């Protein structure tokens, strides 16, 4: 504070820009999402809010949109901008697959983003959008998995598990306890299993407040049903 | 915004592939046309009012493109009406002119309207003929369209300086008639407007028949 | 708000279109920004009609006509050892007497290879082009451009100006690892054509002969593009391969 | 790059209101008192003329003709009156008369009024007019209607209002002296009876502005000879008029 | 005191006021000066009190009274930059009526246009209003003699005789009384000379000091041209 | 918090938009609006903020058709939801336009969703201080009842309620709501909860706005004030 | 220039004499070889004592008239009377200024205290010249010789009368274009004074 | 009060009481200046100056603190050195272009309106400030001679005698003696004289200064701004003296 | 002191002249999806077979501007369309109506068009970028 976080532009006397720590501190207010990457695939894992009794759920929109048939996005924080992001970046990858005849790198879409997010950063009469996103996928004609987290300030990296949102430490201790990068989950049964093991760190119903989404090579998307992942729970419970 | 050019090259690529007078006396004015609307040589109506109201003691009469003619007119008049709610005056002859005269001008005669303006406001009585590339022109009486020729031979006949309202609106309806027997663009009937100054405009559909 | 007043106070500047940077960028007078454009600028006629005034004042005494490629027989195909590039060397003769080999061929970069026909200028200014464009696309992706992109870039550049006058026909061949060998056709009509076997020129249907596999041998594949060139008729031999080009020489 | 944008003037409140507009509306409430009544077979405006005793009552006028069927008064700042009816004038042609050949209806030309007041909220550059609006008019297809609008550019219909200092004795008086069978005539009545209890000094036909909205003016036409042809019905009272309505 | 935003630019107080019009109000009367206009039978006639305690200034030199087009002229009260401003941008109105609509411009029309620009100084935020009171007058070829008042609020009404400045109180009621007396709107008389001699007498009177020919300005509208009388000219009506 | 809400494009220390939040506070000021959807039909009513008898009942301040197979109903400052109201007609318009079909709700929700949230991303703007109610029909899902509100968030329903009584409201209409119901269960419904909601004294008709869509087709149908005062008594309000 | 456009076949003069300059025009427009107009006033007024004749397109020219007008009232507005030289000046920017677009030919008569009358002449194109007297039109070019015998410097008000009415009398019988009545203005340190000379009069000269 | 809080931090806003006091605040800086005088005699003007002495390093031809705008107009002003030379330069191009397109030199007065105007409107938006020079102009048209004085409101005034600067209150008392003790007039030379006289009265210090006097007469410099040579400077220096 | 619109042919052209639908993998060239023209609207078809009056109409008011501009520096000086260009920015500036196309009063009363109307008025006036965050990047030029 101090008067030096009343803009984007003000660097503070420590080299800070407090409105970037702000948007971060909103992005801590949204619901928790887990990103881990096994031998052969991505699973992204989100905690929901428990669904309200009045509430319709056969048109609710997912947690996990997908970007391309081969690039899939998760986020924390602000509902209403991670439209706006994902809308620019279904734009951005069809306008490439139509410049260059190719489909998007995930390295590629994850700058772009990163990129849109640090030019709404650069003005005084303009808001950063307060939303970290997870970027997973498999490059085209390739079976690499990648995962990438970006972040408001537009600032991007590469994991090999992460967690973002509220009460992200404790899931992402729990990952550093229980993830090995030299013998990663060898199958997607091992890959899903762990994913809900995290998420159920810190969701409190349990596998109604899950979901889970496989993304594997040559444009294998999958969206779990609530019976694999109650399936996957009761396993879990029931080897505690 | 403002009137379009799309499909321009579209519509090439394709592509290669009436009697009006208007009469001064000595207390007004007076303008006259025929009812004779044609498409080609096929006589699409033959009752057709030419006559047009720029503003209640304002008319006019045009030839040329027929659509450009009613839109000038009606732009023209909008423009008058708000000109004089803003200035809460009655509406001059000669301002419906400039406005008249600036708008064609700006489009450098691809508007093909031609048009007599007669008219009568607190200054006294006016007539105006109209060019499409934008000039303008003064005139005791004038004449316009296909017919233009006899009914002006008409009127330079039979004028003279003190005309009363009868011999005026004589004067003019002999000369559309001149112009119905001897044109072939002309033909069924006489529309007059007699505006006389300190009086309400008065219109005389078909008066001769 | 004094911006506007310097705008509003005073000719001579006006008359010499300075006022313009664009003006000034051209005449190097505030710097070489000119010769710092990633897309280059072309300038055009003031007139209506700036392509009628090019084609009248084109197609028309002294040394100044505008060069035209060799129409000599090119060929292009692709085998399980790489690419095999042919043509025909025969170079036209005029008041001039050449340094070095004249190359019908030109070198986009150490991997990739393109054919002139038509305009040379056209070809010789594009592809160079189309070399700085795919050096900084590598420089930006961290890998190598595949041929697909390369000849999309060129077919979209070439499709922008599309009537203006360019005449221009190449062929890119490529080897990456992803795509394997990759030859493509493109020309100033904005075609894009990818092929296995491409004969472009005079005498192509003769040069159109190849006896023909997949298994040919790196010197099989070379005697056969030499015998279809001395058919269509020295010759220039390209082998491209995952590692670059080879220039032959026969 | 800080010139391109300017912050909004108009922003909500932690209780959750708009300052600038419930400004608007306060100066709206210190000006003069304005009414409408509508009636069967007309709609009635009133207001008061209150103003330097050397300047001239016909020089400025506060109710005004915006086209010949539909008329307009104000409660506020007059300028911002003034510049809202040459807009709202200008409107009427550029959006319907040079569209449909025909003048638009009470209810579109209030909306279009009032959208334009509502962009005055949404600005860093302009803060929200100081007017409100009583707009009366008669439509073919909708018969005679009666509309308010508010600076914040919300609008609604009355079957009788008034606006100013004295709107809430105004109101309780219209709603104790209103019913649905009432004429014309008995409307103008009520509108001088009602007008009589706010004007504090003197109440003649100087210092009162009535419009009336009732049956079409031949006489007022300009021309004759098109019967089709209907005359305006929007009409002002003259002094004389109004003059005689009060010693009657 | 406006207490907020208010002190710089023009928003609503929580009153319902706007200061900084309030204010240039204000500024109008730092000249210290009457200004008088009244209308003949055929002319009309402005009477500006002249102020020059300075030795060193040029009298010449010192007016408030304005030519704006070959029948309008104008008297402001309010410092003279502002009025000089306002007197260049109505000269530019006039001319601009005359070539778009084929016809002089009526006093009144000039001073609606000056309010609309003085309104849009009111609304806008960046806009200041000019701190002056403009008078218009003129021999309109419809009304007659015209006199027209606008104001930095952007309010203008027209009068049959007005005054302004710090004792326009006494002079209108001056003026009030004699119009009763005579139960006319406007001077009986013939010849302007007249009607400045009266116009002079009244302001004698109201004032309640003598006025030499060095400390007034007199302008007078006929139907033909508007013109300022001169040293020699004001010398000779007061002798009468 | 004087310091981080005099502006719409700054975070709080604590991550917070405060103009948003205002906005959203500015709702609970405004009339009660309730959407149910039962098997066959949709219901939306309304509480007009009458306080004299010279307005004019007969002659639209709650609901308002989007098209033939779409209305609303709105919570909030007026003009801004004519605004909106507009451009949704027209972004309607031009969806038929295009690809010869009617939009499905969805779209259009989200169309005016990211509106209203690009409307709390520009320092010179504000939000728009509304809430709508859609209730809509479309070939994909069937029958759709959606919300929206000034953030730009938007929410699928069965029964909804938004206004200054949302929570008493919710409260009764989850005590009260069942799966099967069908379209005169839903107008009893919703006229029960809005009498037991009402500040007033008694529930009349002047106060009231009454809308359903239903099928015969599709038929949208806004109730007369004859219409509701027969409702009103054949439920025994 | 134009296609269907109204031209102006006009006979112009202006001849500077001892007290002033004047200012003569016919009074005939035609349509190819119909009279569209016997009776048109040529004499343009853009200023009390600043007068004008135009030539080429009728459009063109008096949307340059129009506009020298207002600018000559703005100018008026500022430092008084303008000089002829200044209106002069404005006309040949105007001309020259548009003349890829627009077709025009302006002769100006002014007076003033200071120079007491002057004569100037923008043929098409847009240069300027000034002259003790210019001639313009078609009709003009079958009075280049008289003109060139009979003009002399410093004559009296009613020899100058005598020799435009002669002049545009021989313009008249010769040029098709050219007809109708003789119209004159006058203008000296006494004002502006209008004259008329019908046929019956110039034609029995 | 001369310092009006809450209201002097922003230019073009109004005081309650109707100020703007960052223009008052910009004539706080203008009385800072150099004093700096003009007079007018019978048929022309006269401009003195009162300069510091400076180093030896600077070149004595080259540094000049009167400003010729135009060959019939003089001009000095008292303030900031960069706003004084900015608005010379916009006064040399004013004149320029008058000149250009009337073929005649520009009258004073129309001259001394246009930067008028320009001053003027430097106090109307909040982006920019007031000019912080007081300018005294002046030269010979058509109409005679001609002398004015302008403030950075904007507002200037034709003056018989005109003075700014530190020590504008003694110069401004010996130019009303002298319009007191002449009322027929004065002449050039005398003019001169009493120019230098009045600088060094106003002077009347640290270690010493320089003046500097230029004139514009019919009848001297036939209508052209002169500066005065040695022996009248040295002359009107003398006769200060003593 | 120009009456027709003169300059109107464009002198130099390139890839990237559109800096505002540039694509994001290829700078140096245009994103054609983005451009919504119907994806076959090479520039250079722009530069040929013109309706000659297009350019006199869609320039035709700055011009007439331009020229009052010239006359007011003429006649008052440089002050005069000094201010009458600030106030037109200043106006200009801080509106922004993302949602709306209509000019403001404020600017028909500075323009002098309080009660005139022309074709522009009448006559005002997709799959992507036609939202508020497009309007928006165009505004603060991010």
């Amino acid at each position: 504070m101090s008067g030096y976080d009343r803009a984007l532009s003000i660097f503070s006397p420590d080299g800070h820009i407090f409105q970037v720590e702000y948007a971060l501190e909103a992005v801590k207010r949204g619901t928790c999402a887990v990103g881990v990457k096994g031998k052969n695939c991505v699973v992204l894992g989100c905690e929901r809010r428990s669904t309200l009794k009045l509430q319709d759920t056969r048109i609710t929109p997912s947690k996990v949109s997908k970007i391309d048939s081969h690039v899939v996005l998760s986020f924390s924080g602000l509902n209403a901008d991670s439209r706006i992001l994902i809308e620019k970046a279904r734009v951005e990858a069809q306008s490439h697959r139509l410049t260059l005849e190719d489909p998007v790198t995930v390295e590629y879409l994850t700058r772009y983003v990163a990129g849109v997010q640090q030019r709404y950063t650069q003005s005084g009469g303009v808001r950063p959008f307060g939303v970290s996103t997870l970027i997973a996928g498999f490059d085209p004609r390739d079976d690499e998995p990648k995962l990438y987290q970006t972040e408001p300030s537009g600032i991007y990296s590469s994991w090999s598990a992460q967690t973002i949102g509220r009460n992200s430490k404790t899931v992402r201790e729990f990952l550093e306890k229980n993830y090995d990068r030299k013998e990663p989950p060898a199958t997607v049964e091992e890959c899903v299993k762990l994913t809900v093991r995290s998420l159920l760190e810190v969701v409190q119903t349990g596998a109604k407040n899950i979901e889970i989404t496989v993304v594997k090579p040559d444009s294998d998307i999958v969206a779990l049903s609530s019976e694999e992942i109650n399936q996957y729970v009761t396993q879990i419970e029931q080897e505690k | 915004a403002g009137l379009s050019f799309d499909n321009y090259q579209r519509n090439n690529f394709l592509a290669e592939n009436t009697t009006i007078v208007g009469v001064k006396f000595n207390n007004g004015v007076v303008i006259a046309a025929d009812t004779r609307s044609t498409q080609g040589p096929i006589v699409a109506d033959k009752n057709c009012a030419k006559l047009h109201r720029i503003s209640p003691k304002i008319w006019c009469a045009g030839a040329g493109t027929a659509a450009d003619t009613e839109a000038v007119t009606q732009l023209i008049g909008s423009n008058i009406e708000l000109h004089s709610l803003y200035t809460s005056r009655e509406p001059r002859v000669v301002s419906a002119l400039q406005m008249l005269k600036q708008h064609l001008f700006k489009y450098q005669g691809h508007i093909g309207a031609y048009l007599i303006v007669a008219g009568v406001d607190p200054t006294g009585s006016h007539l105006f003929s109209i060019h499409a590339h934008g000039s303008t022109d003064v005139g005791y009486y004038l004449s316009l369209g296909s017919g233009s020729l006899a009914a002006m031979a008409v009127l330079e006949s039979h004028w003279k300086q003190d005309l009363t309202k009868e011999e005026a609106i004589k004067l003019a309806s002999d000369a559309i008639q001149a112009g119905i027997w001897n044109d072939l663009g002309s033909g069924s009937n006489v529309d007059v407007c007699v505006m006389e100054i300190g009086k309400d405009a008065e219109y005389l559909r078909n008066y001769l028949t | 708000m004094q911006a506007i007043a310097d705008s509003f106070s005073v000719r001579l500047v006006k008359e010499l279109q300075y006022d313009n940077e664009q003006n000034l960028e051209s005449d190097f007078v505030t710097g070489a920004s000119q010769f710092q454009r990633l897309a280059p600028s072309l300038t055009v006629p003031p007139i209506a009609s700036p392509q009628q005034f090019l084609r009248a004042h084109t197609d028309d005494n002294p040394d100044c006509k505008i060069k035209i490629a060799h129409g000599t027989t090119t060929l292009a195909f692709r085998f399980q050892g790489g690419i095999i590039v042919a043509v025909d060397s025969r170079a036209t003769a005029g008041n001039w007497v050449a340094s070095q080999t004249v190359k019908k061929v030109i070198e986009i970069n150490p991997f990739l290879l393109g054919t002139m026909a038509g305009g040379a200028a056209d070809c010789q200014f594009w592809e160079t082009w189309l070399g700085s464009q795919c050096r900084l696309h590598e420089l930006r992706e961290k890998e190598r451009i595949s041929v697909a992109a390369a000849s999309k870039i060129l077919s979209n550049l070439v499709y922008q100006y599309k009537g203006a006058g360019l005449s221009m026909g190449t062929m890119i061949c490529g080897y990456t690892r992803k795509e394997g060998p990759t030859i493509y056709y493109v020309d100033s009509d904005g075609t894009r054509l990818k092929g296995d076997i491409f004969c472009v020129g005079s005498g192509q249907t003769f040069a159109y002969g190849v006896n023909y596999k997949w298994d040919l041998s790196v010197e099989d594949a070379l005697y056969l593009g030499k015998r279809s060139i001395l058919a269509a008729a020295s010759v220039n031999l390209y082998h491209v391969t995952e590692d670059g080009w080879i220039y032959h020489g026969n | 790059m800080t010139d391109r944008y300017s912050f909004s003037l108009t922003t909500f409140s932690p209780s959750g209101k708009l300052g600038q507009i419930d400004y608007a509306l306060t100066a709206v409430k210190q000006g003069v008192t304005s009414l409408g009544i509508k009636a069967t077979n007309g709609v009635v405006i009133a207001t008061e003329k209150k103003s330097s005793p050397l300047a001239m009552s016909e020089t400025l006028s506060k109710v005004s003709l915006l086209t010949p069927d539909i008329g307009a008064v104000y409660s506020g700042m007059g300028p911002d009156y003034r510049v809202l009816v040459d807009k709202s004038r200008k409107v009427a042609h550029t959006s319907y008369k040079r569209i449909y050949g025909e003048y638009p209806p009470t209810k579109l030309l209030v909306s279009e009024v009032a959208k334009i007041m509502q962009e005055a909220t949404q600005s860093g550059g302009v803060r929200p007019f100081g007017v409100s609006l009583l707009i009366a008019g008669h439509d073919e297809f909708n018969g005679f209607s009666l509309y308010q609008v508010d600076p914040s550019g919300s609008y609604f219909p009355w079957k009788a209002t008034a606006i100013g200092k004295g709107s809430v004795a105004a109101k309780t008086f219209l709603e104790k002296r209103w019913n649905d069978e009432l004429e014309l005539e008995d409307a103008i009545h009520i509108a001088l009876l009602t007008l009589k209890e706010s004007v504090e000094g003197e109440f003649n036909g100087d210092t009162i502005e009535l419009a009336i909205i009732g049956d079409e003016n031949p006489d007022l036409l300009g021309y004759t000879g098109i019967p089709t042809d209907k005359g305006p019905r929007f009409r002002k009272l003259t002094s004389q008029e109004i003059n005689d309505r009060l010693e009657a | 005191s406006a207490a907020g935003y208010d002190r710089h630019i023009t928003i609503f107080s929580p009153e319902g006021r706007l200061y900084q019009v309030e204010y240039a109000f204000k500024a109008t009367n730092q000249t210290n000066i009457n200004s008088l206009a009244v209308r003949g039978k055929d002319c009309t006639v402005v009477i500006s009190q002249k102020k020059v305690p300075d030795k060193l200034l040029d009298p010449t030199t010192v007016s408030y009274i304005f030519c704006i087009s070959r029948t309008i002229g104008m008297v402001v009260n309010g410092p003279i930059p502002d009025a000089r401003n306002a007197a260049l941008r109505a000269k530019a109105e006039a001319a601009e009526f005359r070539y778009k609509y084929g016809y002089d411009m009526p006093c009144d029309v000039l001073a609606k246009r000056m309010a609309n620009l003085s309104q849009i100084y009111t609304q806008r935020a960046y806009m200041r209003p000019l701190g002056v009171i403009l008078t218009f007058v003129s021999v309109d070829e419809e009304l007659g003699p015209s006199i027209y008042k606008t104001d930095p609020a952007g309010y203008y009404v027209g009068y049959k005789a007005t005054a302004t400045g710090p004792k326009q109180q006494e002079i209108t009621t001056n003026l009030e009384n004699h119009f009763k007396k005579s139960k006319i709107d406007h001077i009986n008389e013939e010849s302007w000379e007249k009607v400045v001699e009266f116009a002079i007498t009244h302001m004698i009177d109201a004032l309640g000091t003598e006025f030499s020919k060095n400390d007034l300005e007199v302008g007078v509208a006929t139907k033909d041209k508007f013109f300022t009388l001169s040293a020699e000219n004001i010398e000779e009506r007061l002798v009468a | 918090s004087r310091r981080y809400d005099s502006r719409t494009t700054i975070f709080s220390p604590e991550g917070r938009l405060y103009q948003v939040e205002y906005a959203l506070e500015s709702i609970s000021h405004a009339g009660t609006a309730i959407g149910i959807m039962a098997s066959d039909g949709i219901v939306l009513a309304a509480e007009r903020k009458v306080t004299s008898t010279l307005l004019e009942q007969d002659t639209t301040e709650k609901l308002y058709k989007l098209n033939d197979k779409i209305a609303v109903a709105v919570a909030g400052l007026t003009a801004d939801a004519e605004i909106l109201i507009n451009t949704a007609r027209i972004h309607a318009q031009n969806y038929l336009k295009t690809y010869n079909e009617d939009i499905p709700v969805e779209i259009l929700v989200r169309r005016l969703s990211d509106i209203k949230q690009g409307y709390t991303q520009h320092g010179g703007l504000r939000p728009f201080g509304v809430s709508f109610i859609y209730a809509g029909y479309d070939d994909r899902y069937g029958y759709q009842l959606y919300t929206s509100n000034p953030s730009g968030n938007y929410t699928g329903w069965k029964a909804i309620s938004v206004g200054a009584n949302t929570s008493a409201a919710q409260t009764l209409l989850q005590m009260d709501y069942k799966d099967d119901m069908k379209v005169d269960d839903a107008i009893e419904l919703a006229l029960k909860t809005l009498s037991k909601t009402t500040d007033s004294s008694a529930l009349t008709y002047d106060r009231l706005e009454f809308a359903t869509i239903r099928k015969g087709e599709v038929y949208q149908k806004i109730f007369k004030p004859q219409e509701i005062k027969d409702i009103l008594v054949k439920t025994g309000i | 220039l134009k296609k269907g456009e109204v031209s102006l076949g006009t006979s112009i003069m202006a001849v500077t004499f001892k007290d002033g300059v004047i200012l003569g025009a016919d009074s005939r427009t035609t349509t190819g070889a119909y009279i569209a107009n016997r009776v048109t006033d040529k004499l343009t007024r853009v200023h009390d004592k600043i007068w004008c004749c135009r030539s080429g397109s009728a459009a063109d020219t008096q949307a340059i008239a129009d506009i020298v007008q207002y600018h000559l009232e703005l100018y008026t507005s500022q430092y008084g009377t303008p000089s002829t030289e200044t209106a002069a000046s404005v006309f040949k920017e105007l001309c020259y200024e548009n003349k890829d677009n627009l077709t025009a030919g302006i002769i100006v008569a002014g007076y003033d205290d200071k120079n007491k009358g002057e004569v100037y002449t923008i043929p098409l194109g847009g240069s300027v010249h000034k002259l003790p007297y210019a001639i313009a039109g078609s009709g003009s070019t079958f009075i280049y010789g008289y003109c060139d015998k009979n003009f002399r410097e410093n004559m009296s008000k009613e020899e100058t009368v005598d020799f435009i009415k002669h002049s545009l009398s021989q313009a008249i019988k010769w040029d098709g274009s050219s007809g109708g009545v003789i119209r004159m203005v006058v203008l000296t340190a006494a004002g502006v004074e209008r004259l008329i000379f019908y046929p019956d009069e110039y034609e029995q000269l | 009060t001369s310092i009006g809080t809450g209201y002097d931090l922003s230019n073009s806003v109004f005081s309650p009481d109707g100020r703007n006091f960052q223009v008052e605040y910009a004539v706080k800086a203008v009385e800072n200046g150099t004093t700096s005088i003009g007079i007018k005699c019978n048929d022309g003007v006269v401009f003195a100056v009162e300069k510091l002495i400076t180093s030896k390093l600077l070149v004595p031809q080259k540094n000049v603190k009167i400003q010729v705008v135009d060959r019939h107009i003089g001009c000095v002003y008292s303030g900031l050195i960069p706003d004084g030379r900015h608005l010379v330069n916009r006064g040399r191009e004013e004149a320029a272009s008058f000149k250009k397109l009337y073929k005649t030199p520009i009258p004073i007065p129309a001259f001394a309106d246009r930067l008028g105007q320009y001053v003027q409107a430097h106090t109307l938006y909040n982006s920019v400030r007031p000019f912080g020079v007081s300018t005294i102009f002046g030269g010979v048209d058509k109409n005679g001679a001609h002398l004015y004085m302008l403030e950075p409101s904007g507002s200037y005034w034709g003056y018989k005698g005109a003075a700014t600067g530190k020590g504008r209150q003694s110069a401004k008392a010996e130019l009303e003696k002298l319009v007191d003790h002449h009322p027929e007039g004065l002449s050039a030379r005398e003019a001169v004289k009493q120019a230098a006289k009045i600088i060094y009265l106003a002077h009347e210090k640290e270690k010493d200064f320089e003046l500097e006097i230029s004139w514009c007469s019919l009848s001297e410099t036939n209508g052209l701004h002169k500066f005065v040579k040695g022996d009248l400077l040295q002359e009107a220096i003398d006769f200060a003296q003593k | 002191m120009n009456i027709v619109p003169q300059d109107t042919f464009k002198s130099q052209v390139s890839t990237d002249q559109d800096k505002s639908v540039l694509s994001s993998a290829v700078p140096s060239l245009p994103d054609t999806l983005r451009q919504q023209e119907g994806g076959a609207v090479p520039l250079s078809t722009q530069l040929n077979d013109r309706h000659p009056l297009e350019s006199t109409l869609k320039n035709w008011e700055t011009t007439q501007r331009q020229r009052q501009m010239e006359q007011y520096r003429q006649i008052f000086g440089i002050a005069e369309p000094m201010k009458r260009t600030m106030e037109m920015e200043i106006v200009n500036r801080t509106d922004f109506n993302p949602l709306s196309t209509n000019g403001s009063i404020h600017r028909d009363i500075l323009l002098n068009k309080e009660c005139s109307i022309d074709w522009e008025d009448v006559y005002p006036g997709t799959m992507v970028g036609d939202d508020v965050h497009s309007k928006i990047e165009k505004q603060l030029g991010i």
